[PDB]
C-alpha cells in the first residue's frame, strides 16, 4: 500500500487538469492507465528489472490513446521512480480532490426497503443543509438494517437503523 | 477448499495473502501442504490489505511462493484431560511416543485469558522438602510459584529432579512437565526414569526441544499451561514443572525482528514484559483449584542484572538463587544463602523459632563475606578472638548447608539424604548456639541431621 | 462475615438481573421481527429525517 | 424488583440518531491498531472500538492514525468499524471511590458493586503555576523511627524510595498508608506491574492491619495492556489532584515507576518512534517529570478560587512517594537518574543492610531530605539533631572498631553509642509508631538513658518502656501527640518518666 | 516505499517538459534545509568539491552527487535559507 | 448463609421469568414507538422460561 | 490570514505544510489556535515540498490534523529592558507571575549571532 | 566428530545474513545463530537398537549407533559474556576450559577444574576410573580455595597443610 | 537460471576414511575420486526423544586431566573453550 506515494503525483495531475480545463478527460485517462496496471503479463514486466525508460516505453506502447502532456510524461516520470502501481491509488485520490473543489459529497445510504423519491429528495436537501455541499445519494437495500436507514458522508456517519437502537438498548442493559 | 496464497518466506516467517473479506484473525491457525508434510502456521499480525504474517510450527524448508493455504477458524487446540497422562506430546498436542492416538474427549485452545482478580485464592500451606537450605532460607506453600535461578551448569536440572522426587511422589494429584527447549537426551532420561519408578501414570509430558523451529519453542509452554489449567478447573491440585522460562523469551527474541519490530535495550523484543506477564499470570491458584509450579531460570553470563532474570524475579513467591561461585568451590547444592529468600518466611507463617534461625544464619554469613578480603590480604591473626570465633562458626554453618541427593548419587558415589524441617532448624540452632563449636568443619559437610553430624564426628 | 454475605447477595442479584435482561431484550428483538412493516419504517424515517 | 429498575432504565433512552466520525481498522499487532480515516481525530483522543473497548490516538500521521488498545486486542480485525468520541481521556473522581479498588479506566475490579463518584477529571492536566504553589512546612509521619527522625517528609513533598529487589520498598510504602488511618491525609496505592496475588495479599493486609476505607487502590497487573499500565499512575494522579485542590491533604505511592517506564518504552517502540539511550523514547524525562510535578502544596487563594469559596483559609496538598528498582544498585542508569533529578530527597534502601537483618534498611549519608527540618514537628526536630551526628561518627569509627582495643575512652563511647543507636532504629513490619512514642524513645537514646544498657536487650527494653509509659504516664502521651511541642516542662517530664522506668524491668 | 525528493511543482515542470535540459545546467534550487546540510535540485554541471554560490555572499560545498540531487554543507549561518532560492 | 441465598436465587429466577415477558414487550414497543401486535406469540414460552 | 495546514502530529513534533512561496525560514515561529489557547511552534527543519518540521512550545494535546497555522516572520521575540526587572517570565516572554502585563518598549528575538 | 571452530561458522553465517539484509541482533549476529548451533549440535546423539534396526531395514540388529561431538570456541580475552559463547555453553553437556594463565604457568593441558564439568559424569567412565576420579574432582577444587585463603599464614594447621600439599601433588 | 528441485546432498560412505574433502564432496588431497555408498542430504532433522538411548560407555582422550576429571561418553557433547593459542 502506497497512498502517500500517490498523493504527490495525484496533486500534480489534478493541479494540471484545472490549468487545462480537462478534469473530466484526465479522470478517464487515469482510469485507462489503471486498467493497464491491472494486466497480468504487464504486471510481470513491471516486476522485471528493466531500465525505467525502456520499461516506460513498453508501457506507453500499450496506451497509445493518451495525450502527449498527460500520458507519455506522467508514465515516464513515475517509471523513473518505479511508482507505476500508484496509478490505481492516484485515480481515487483524483476523484476525491475533484469532489472537494466542486463542493460535492458522495453521501451513501443503506435501507431495509426502497425509499420513495420524496423521502430521498428530503434526505438530499436535509444533508445539503446539514453539510454545505451538493449531495449525491446512492442507496442499497440490505435486510440487515431491519428498518430505518444509514447515512454516511465519508468519515462521518449517522445511524438510524433499528438494529443499532436494539443493540444500544442491550448495551444500556 | 483453500483460500490464501504464500507471498513471502523469509527464514522462519511466512506471509499469506487472503481476500479482503474473511481475513484470518490474530493467533489463528492455518494449514498448508509442505510437500507430503502437513504444516501449521500461526497468525501473528494483520497487516496491510488482506495480508497476514505468520510463524511456521515446523520446518520452513520446502515452501514455495504461491502455495495454497487453508484457514482454520480457531487457534491451536490441544487435547486436555486424563487421556494426556502418561503420554509425550509436541506443541500441537500430537503424540511423539509411538503409542498411538491420544484418545481425547475434549480439546482446548492454548490462548486464553488469566483469572480475574477476585478469583484469586490465598494460601500459606507450607510444603516440606528434604533439602536443608531451601526449607531453611526459602520455604514455600502449596499453590505458589518457585523459581530456581542459575547460570550454566550450576545445578538447576539436578535440583528440579530432586524436587520432583520429593514433592510429586507424596502428592496424590496429577502433574504436568513442560520441557521448554530441553536437551533431547535429558528428556529421554526423564521419561525412562519415570517409567521405571512407575510414576509415569500421573504425569503428562509436553516436549519442545532445542532442535525445533522457533514457533514450537514459543508455544509449547502455553500447551503445558492449557493442560495444567484443565486439571485445575476440574478442581484438582496440580504440580507444574517448567524446564526453562528463558528459552520461551529467547524463542520470542529470535522471531521478533523478522516480525517488523524495533529492537529493545539489550537486543530483546520490545514486548518482553508483556510476553512474560501474559504467560506467568495464568499460573495461579484459583478458588476452584490450585497449581503449584517449579520453574528453572537460566541466568545469562551468571549475571542477575540481565532483563530476563530481573523481570522473572518479580513473579515468584520463593526464589532459590544458585551461584556458580559456590558450585565451583564444590558445595552442592550451590544455593547462595544470602540471596535466597521466600515471602512465606514470616514469624507468623512459619514458627517464630524458624524465622529467628533463618535471620541469624543470614546475618552470620553476611558478616563473613565482608571479612573475606580483609583476611585474604592482611592475614588471619589480625582478627580479634571474637572475630576468629565468628569465622569458625561461619565456615561450619556454610558446610552444613550442603547435602547429598538421591538423584545426585551417580555423580559422586554416595547415598542420598532427606532431612525433615524440624531437624534442620534444630541443627542450625545448635550450630549458632555453639553446641557443636568443637567439631571440625568436615563433620558438617555432606551429612543429614545433626545427629548424623555427631556420628560422623565420632568417626572422624 | 456479614459484609461478605451482603456483597455476595448484591453480586448474585446483579448476575440474575443481567441474565433476565438478556432474555427480555432478545424477546423484544423477535417481537420487532414479528411486527415491523413498511408503514412503521416510514414513520420511523419521518421521525429521523427531521434532523 | 428487577422491573421498575429496568423500567426507569428503559425510560433513560434516546430514539433519534446521532452524528459521529467512523474509522476503519487497517492493521492489528501486539496491542497497537492502525486506523484509516478519522480526519477529525485529535492528539490524545479516545476512539470507541467494537465491544466497548477504547483506544488512545497517539500517532497522527498524514494518511493514518496509530492508536493503542486499552484492553484485549486479540479479536480485533481488519475492516472493523470504530467511532471517534471527541473526548480526551477522562476518569471518575470523588469520595465515593474512596475505599475501593479500580483499574486505569476507573472501572471497579472489586466485585462489590458500581461507583458513586461525584464527577470526572481528565487524566492529563497541567500542574499548578509558580505563583500558585506554597512552601512545605507540615509533617507527614510515616511511623518508622529511622525515616521520621532522619529523613522527614512534608505535606507536598516528593520523596523517592529507591533500592534493589526484595529490600522493603513495598513494605515502607504500605506502612505509610497504614499510618494515615487517623490523619486527615487520604492515601492512594498504585500497583504497577505487580503480580495479582501479591496485590491481593497487600489488600488483605491493608484491611486487616487498619483501614482500607481511607485508600484508593489502583491496580494494573502484568497481564494487562501496556497503555493501561502506562496511564495507571496518571489516573491515580488525577484522583489525588481532586483532594489536592479540594483543600485537603493526600498521600500517593507509585510502586515501580521503572515498570511504567518499561510500558512506555514498549508503546513508543511499537509506534516506530525513534529510540534513545536505553532504547527509551526521547521524552521519558517528560513522562516522569510531568507526572511528579503535579504533587505540591497549594496556597489558600488558589484553593479558594478553585473551590469557588466553599472553603476560605485551608491549604491542600498531595505528597508523593514513588518507588524505583535499581539493578545490582546501579544509580547511574537512565530512569533512576531522571527520577533522582526530578524528586527532592530520596530514601535509599541498601541491600546488604536488609540481608543483615537491620530492617528497615535505610542508609544515612546517601539518603537525604531536600525540604529540611521545616517538615518536622518541633519535638521530633529537637530530639533528632544529634542522631545524625552520632551515626555519622559511628560509620567511620566502627570500621576501626573491628580490630582495635586500648583506645581513647571518648572514641570508645562514641563508637559504642553509635552501635546501640544503630540497634535502636529498627522495628517490626506492621507496627507504626506515634510521634510521642518515637519522641520518648529518641529522648532515651539522646539523653543517655541507654548508655548503661548498651547490650542486646534494647528491643525488649523499648517494649517494656512503652508498656510502662502506657501503664501510668498517658497524659504526656496525649499532650505530645496533640501538640508535637517541646519546652522545659516537657523536657523535665520526659526525664521523670525515664528515671521512673529505669527502676522497672 | 518513500517519497524520494519528488514533489508536485518539480513533477509538473517535468510534465510540461519531459527533457529537463531546457534550463541551464549552471543553476538549481534549494529543496531542503536541515541543520546545516542542504539539498539542491538541478545543477547538471556540478562536480564533487565545488563552491556552490548561495544567495547572499555564502558558499556551500558539494559533497554527494546523487541520481537526482546534490548534497552540500553550508559554510556560515544557514538559518536564512529557504526552499526555491536560485 | 451462602446456601440460604442460593435458594433465594432459585425463587428469584422463577419470579423474574414472569417479568421478562412484560419487559420484552415494553422494549419492543419503546424502540418503534408503536402498539405492538399481539399475534404469533407461539415463541414466547421459550423466551419466558 | 493563516497560510498553513497541519499534516502530522507525533508527540511534541508537529509537521505543517505551506505554499511553496511561503515556506518559513529555519527558526521562524508559528502560532496555532489549539482549543481556545494559542500554541507557538518553532520550526526546526525544512523538509521538501513545503513541509516544515517544528517543535511545539507547549502542550501538544488536542491538536487536529487540519488546523490552520499562522506564519510569523520573526523568531520568538521577548520583551527586553528595565520593565522586566522584578518579573518572572516563561520562554515566550509572558508573565508566569500574576502582577500583570510587562510594559516593554522593545521586543528582541532570542536567536542572534555572537559578537 | 570435531568442529574445529564454531565461532568462524557463526561469523560466516553473520556475513551471509547481513549481505542478505536480514535484521541484525546482539553483536550484529542474527537471532537464528542459536538455531544454527542448536540444530547442528542436537544431531549428535546415541540411538536405540530399534531405531538402527528400522533404519537399516532389518540388516543390523542388536546395536546402538552413537556419535560424539567436540565443538571448539575461541574466547576474546576470556569474555564468557559474549553472545556466541553464551549460546554454545548453554547447549553442550559439558565444558572444558583452557586458560592463558594456566598455559603460561606451565600447566599443560591448561584445564581449569571447577569451571569445567561433565554432566554425564561417572557414567562415562570405566568402573576403576569412576572410583578413582571421584576424589580428584573435589580435591583440586577445594585445594584452590585453600591456596587462595592461606597465602600469608607462615604456619598452618597440618590438616590444611596436608590438603595443600596433596593439591600441589595432584596439580 | 534453472531451478533443480533438489536440496544439497553430499557423498557419504566408508571410502571417505583417509580422504581430504571440500564441503561439496570434491576431494582435494589429489588421491583420486571417492568410493561412496550413495549420497545423503546435508540438512536433516535429528532423532526424537523416543529414538534416543542413554550414555554409559566411555571414550578415552588419552590425556590424564580430561579422562579423569571431565570424562567423555559415547554420545556426549563437549565444549572445548579458551583463548587463542
Ligand atoms: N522491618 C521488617 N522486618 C521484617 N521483615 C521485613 C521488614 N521490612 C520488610 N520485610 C520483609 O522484606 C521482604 C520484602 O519486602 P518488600 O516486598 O516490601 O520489598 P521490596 O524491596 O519492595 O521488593 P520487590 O521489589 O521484590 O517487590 C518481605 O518478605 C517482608 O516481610
Ligand atoms: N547436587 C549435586 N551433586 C553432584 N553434582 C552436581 C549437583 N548439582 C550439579 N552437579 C553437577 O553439575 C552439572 C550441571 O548441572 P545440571 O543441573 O546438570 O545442569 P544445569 O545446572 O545447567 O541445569 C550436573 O550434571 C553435575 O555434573
Ligand atoms: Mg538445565
Ligand atoms: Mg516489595
Amino acid at each position: 500500500e502506497f497512498i502517500t506515494v500517490a498523493r504527490p503525483y495525484a496533486k500534480a495531475a489534478f493541479d494540471f487538469a484545472v490549468e487545462h480545463q480537462s478534469v473530466e478527460r484526465w479522470q478517464d485517462m487515469l482510469a485507462f492507465a489503471a486498467e493497464v496496471t491491472k494486466n497480468e503479463q504487464m504486471a510481470e514486466l513491471l516486476s522485471g528489472a528493466l531500465a525505467p525508460e525502456t520499461l516506460a516505453e513498453s508501457f506507453i506502447a500499450v496506451a497509445g490513446e493518451q495525450l502527449d502532456e498527460n500520458g507519455q510524461n506522467l508514465i515516464r516520470v513515475m517509471a523513473e521512480n518505479g511508482r507505476l502501481n500508484a496509478l490505481p491509488d492516484v485515480l481515487e485520490q483524483f476523484i476525491h480532490l475533484r469532489a472537494v473543489s466542486e463542493a460535492t459529497a458522495e453521501v451513501d445510504v443503506i435501507s431495509a426497503a426502497a425509499l420513495s423519491e420524496q423521502q430521498l429528495a428530503k434526505i438530499s436537501a436535509a444533508m445539503e443543509k446539514r453539510l454545505s455541499r451538493k449531495v449525491k445519494l446512492n442507496a442499497k437495500i440490505d435486510k440487515s438494517v431491519m428498518a430505518g436507514v444509514i447515512i454516511r458522508a465519508g468519515d462521518m456517519v449517522i445511524d438510524g437503523s433499528v438494529r443499532g437502537r436494539l443493540e444500544r438498548l442491550a448495551d444500556v442493559l | 477448499m483453500a483460500t490464501g496464497k504464500i507471498v513471502q518466506v523469509i527464514g522462519a516467517v511466512v506471509d499469506v495473502e487472503f481476500p479482503q473479506d474473511a481475513v484470518p484473525r490474530v493467533y489463528d491457525a492455518l494449514e498448508v501442504q509442505n510437500g507430503n508434510e502437513r504444516l501449521v502456521l500461526e497468525v501473528q499480525q494483520q497487516l496491510g490489505g488482506g495480508i497476514v504474517r505468520t510463524i511456521a510450527m515446523g520446518s520452513s524448508d520446502g515452501l514455495r511462493r504461491g502455495l495454497d493455504v487453508k484457514d482454520l477458524e480457531h487457534p491451536i487446540e490441544v487435547p486436555v484431560g486424563k487421556a494426556t497422562l502418561g503420554r509425550i506430546m509436541n506443541v500441537l498436542g500430537e503424540p511423539v511416543d509411538m503409542k498411538g492416538e491420544i484418545g481425547e474427549e475434549e480439546r482446548w485452545a492454548i490462548h486464553r485469558a488469566a483469572p480475574s482478580y477476585e478469583e484469586l485464592s490465598n494460601s500459606q500451606e507450607l510444603l516440606e522438602t528434604g533439602i536443608k537450605v531451601i526449607d531453611l532460607m526459602a520455604p514455600f506453600a502449596k499453590g505458589g510459584k518457585v523459581g530456581l535461578f542459575g547460570g550454566a551448569g550450576v545445578g538447576k536440572t539436578v535440583n528440579m529432579m530432586e524436587l520432583i522426587r520429593n514433592i510429586a511422589i507424596e502428592h496424590s494429584g496429577y502433574s504436568v512437565f513442560a520441557g521448554v527447549g530441553e536437551r533431547t537426551r535429558e528428556g529421554n532420561d526423564f521419561y525412562h526414569e519415570m517409567t521405571d519408578s512407575n510414576v509415569i501414570d500421573k504425569v503428562s509430558l509436553v516436549y519442545g526441544q532445542m532442535n525445533e523451529p522457533p514457533g514450537n519453542r514459543l508455544r509449547v509452554a502455553l500447551t503445558g499451561l492449557t493442560m495444567a489449567e484443565k486439571f485445575r478447573d476440574e478442581g484438582r491440585d496440580v504440580l507444574l514443572f517448567v524446564d526453562n522460562i528463558y528459552r520461551y523469551t529467547l524463542a520470542g527474541t529470535e522471531v521478533s525482528a523478522l516480525l517488523g519490530r524495533m529492537p529493545s535495550a539489550v537486543g530483546y523484543q520490545p514486548t518482553l514484559a508483556e510476553e512474560m506477564g501474559v504467560l506467568q499470570e495464568r499460573i495461579t491458584s484459583t478458588k476452584t483449584g490450585s497449581i503449584t509450579s517449579v520453574q528453572a531460570v537460566y541466568v545469562p553470563a551468571d549475571d542477575l542484572t540481565d532483563p530476563s532474570p530481573a523481570t522473572t524475579f518479580a513473579h515468584l513467591d520463593a526464589t532459590v538463587v544458585l551461584s556458580r561461585q559456590i558450585a565451583s568451590l564444590g558445595i552442592y547444592p550451590a544455593v547462595d544463602p544470602l540471596d535466597s529468600t521466600s515471602r512465606q518466611l514470616d514469624p507468623l507463617v512459619v514458627g517464630q523459632e524458624h524465622y529467628d534461625t533463618a535471620r541469624g544464619v543470614q546475618s552470620i554469613l553476611q558478616r563473613y563475606q565482608e571479612l573475606k578480603d580483609i583476611i585474604a590480604i592482611l592475614g588471619m591473626d589480625e582478627l580479634s578472638e571474637e572475630d576468629k570465633l565468628v569465622v569458625a562458626r561461619a565456615r561450619k554453618i556454610q558446610r552444613f548447608l550442603s547435602q547429598p541427593f538421591f538423584v545426585a548419587e551417580v555423580f559422586t558415589g554416595s547415598p542420598g539424604k532427606y532431612v525433615s524441617l524440624k531437624d534442620t532448624i534444630r541443627g542450625f540452632k545448635g550450630i549458632m548456639e555453639g553446641e557443636y563449636d568443637h567439631l571440625p568443619e568436615q563433620a558438617f559437610y555432606m551429612v543429614g541431621s545433626i545427629e548424623e553430624a555427631v556420628e560422623k564426628a565420632k568417626k572422624l | 462475615a456479614q459484609a461478605e454475605i451482603e456483597a455476595e447477595r448484591k453480586r448474585a442479584r446483579e448476575e440474575l438481573r443481567k441474565q433476565v435482561a438478556i432474555l427480555a431484550v432478545a424477546g423484544a428483538e423477535k417481537i420487532i421481527e414479528r411486527s415491523v412493516d413498511e408503514a412503521a419504517n416510514s414513520d420511523i424515517v419521518d421521525k429521523l429525517v427531521a434532523e | 424488583e428487577i422491573s421498575e429498575l429496568i423500567k426507569q432504565r428503559i425510560a433513560q433512552f434516546n430514539v433519534v440518531s446521532e452524528a459521529h466520525n467512523e474509522g476503519t481498522i487497517v492493521s492489528v499487532s501486539d496491542g497497537v491498531i492502525r486506523i484509516h480515516g478519522l480526519a477529525d481525530a485529535m492528539q490524545g483522543e479516545m476512539i470507541s472500538l467494537p465491544g466497548n473497548r477504547y483506544a488512545i490516538a497517539l500517532n497522527l500521521e498524514r494518511d493514518s492514525v496509530g492508536a493503542v488498545v486499552m484492553g484485549p486486542y486479540a479479536d480485533l480485525a481488519e475492516g472493523m468499524k470504530v467511532k471517534a468520541t471527541g473526548r480526551i481521556l477522562e476518569v471518575p473522581v470523588g469520595r465515593g471511590l474512596l475505599g475501593r479498588v479500580v483499574n486505569t479506566l476507573g472501572a471497579p475490579i472489586d466485585g462489590k458493586g458500581p461507583l458513586d463518584h461525584d464527577g470526572f477529571s481528565a487524566v492529563e492536566a497541567i500542574a499548578p503555576g509558580v505563583i500558585e504553589r506554597q512552601s512545605v512546612d507540615q509533617p507527614v509521619q510515616t511511623g518508622y523511627k529511622a525515616v521520621d527522625s532522619m529523613i522527614p517528609i512534608g505535606r507536598g513533598q516528593r520523596e523517592l524510595i529507591i533500592g534493589d529487589r526484595q529490600t522493603g520498598k513495598t513494605a515502607l510504602a504500605i506502612d505509610a498508608i497504614i499510618n494515615q488511618r487517623d490523619s486527615g491525609i487520604k492515601a492512594i496505592y498504585v500497583a504497577i506491574g505487580q503480580k495479582a496475588s501479591t496485590i491481593s495479599n497487600v489488600v488483605r493486609k491493608l484491611e486487616e492491619h487498619g483501614a482500607l476505607a481511607n485508600t484508593i487502590v489502583v491496580v494494573a497487573t502484568a497481564s494487562e495492556s501496556a497503555a493501561l499500565q502506562y496511564l495507571a499512575p496518571y489516573a491515580g494522579a488525577a484522583m489525588g489532584e481532586y483532594f489536592r485542590d479540594r483543600g485537603e491533604d493526600a498521600l500517593i505511592i507509585y510502586d515501580d515507576l521503572s515498570k511504567q517506564a518499561v510500558a512506555y518504552r514498549q508503546i513508543s517502540l511499537l509506534l516506530r518512534r525513534p529510540p534513545g539511550r536505553e532504547a527509551f523514547p526521547g521524552d521519558v524525562f517528560y513522562l516522569h517529570s510531568r507526572l511528579l510535578e503535579r504533587a505540591a502544596r497549594v496556597n489558600a487563594e488558589y484553593v479558594e478560587a478553585f473551590t469557588k469559596g466553599e472553603v476560605k483559609g485551608k491549604t491542600g496538598s498531595l505528597t508523593a512517594l514513588p518507588i524505583i528498582e535499581t539493578q545490582a544498585g546501579d544509580v547511574s542508569a537512565f530512569v533512576p537518574t531522571n527520577v533522582i533529578s526530578i524528586t527532592d530527597g530520596q530514601i535509599f534502601l541498601e541491600t546488604n543492610l536488609f540481608n543483615a537483618g537491620i530492617r528497615p534498611a535505610v542508609n544515612p549519608g546517601i539518603s537525604v531530605s531536600r525540604v529540611g527540618g521545616a517538615a518536622q514537628t518541633k519535638i521530633m526536630k529537637k530530639l533528632s539533631g544529634g542522631i545524625r551526628t552520632a551515626l555519622a561518627q559511628y560509620r567511620e569509627l566502627a570500621a576501626f572498631s573491628q580490630f582495635a582495643s586500648d583506645l581513647d575512652d571518648a572514641t570508645r563511647n562514641q563508637l559504642d553509642h553509635g552501635q546501640k543507636v544503630t540497634e535502636l532504629l529498627k522495628q517490626k513490619q506492621y507496627a507504626p509508631m506515634s510521634v510521642a512514642q518515637q519522641s520518648l524513645v529518641l529522648f532515651a537514646a539522646e539523653r543517655g538513658y541507654l548508655a548503661d544498657v548498651e547490650l542486646s536487650k534494647i528491643g525488649s527494653f523499648e517494649a517494656a518502656l512503652l508498656a510502662y509509659v502506657d501503664r501510668d504516664h498517658a497524659p504526656l502521651m496525649q499532650e505530645i501527640n496533640q501538640t508535637g511541642g517541646y519546652n522545659d516542662e516537657i523536657e523535665g517530664k520526659l526525664k521523670g518518666i525515664l528515671d521512673s522506668f529505669k527502676a522497672t524491668q | 516505499q518513500l517519497n524520494s525528493t519528488e514533489i508536485s511543482e518539480l513533477i509538473k515542470q517535468r510534465i510540461a517538459q519531459f527533457n529537463v535540459v531546457s534550463e541551464a545546467h549552471n543553476e538549481g534550487t534549494i529543496v531542503s534545509v536541515s541543520d546545516g546540510v542542504i539539498r539542491i535540485h538541478g545543477l547538471a554541471d556540478a562536480m564533487q568539491g565545488e563552491m556552490i554560490s548561495l544567495p547572499g555572499n555564502r558558499y556551500a560545498i558539494a559533497l554527494n552527487l546523487e541520481r537526482d540531487s546534490v548534497g552540500a554543507v553550508v559554510m556560515g549561518p544557514y538559518a536564512d535559507l529557504a526552499e526555491g532560492m536560485k
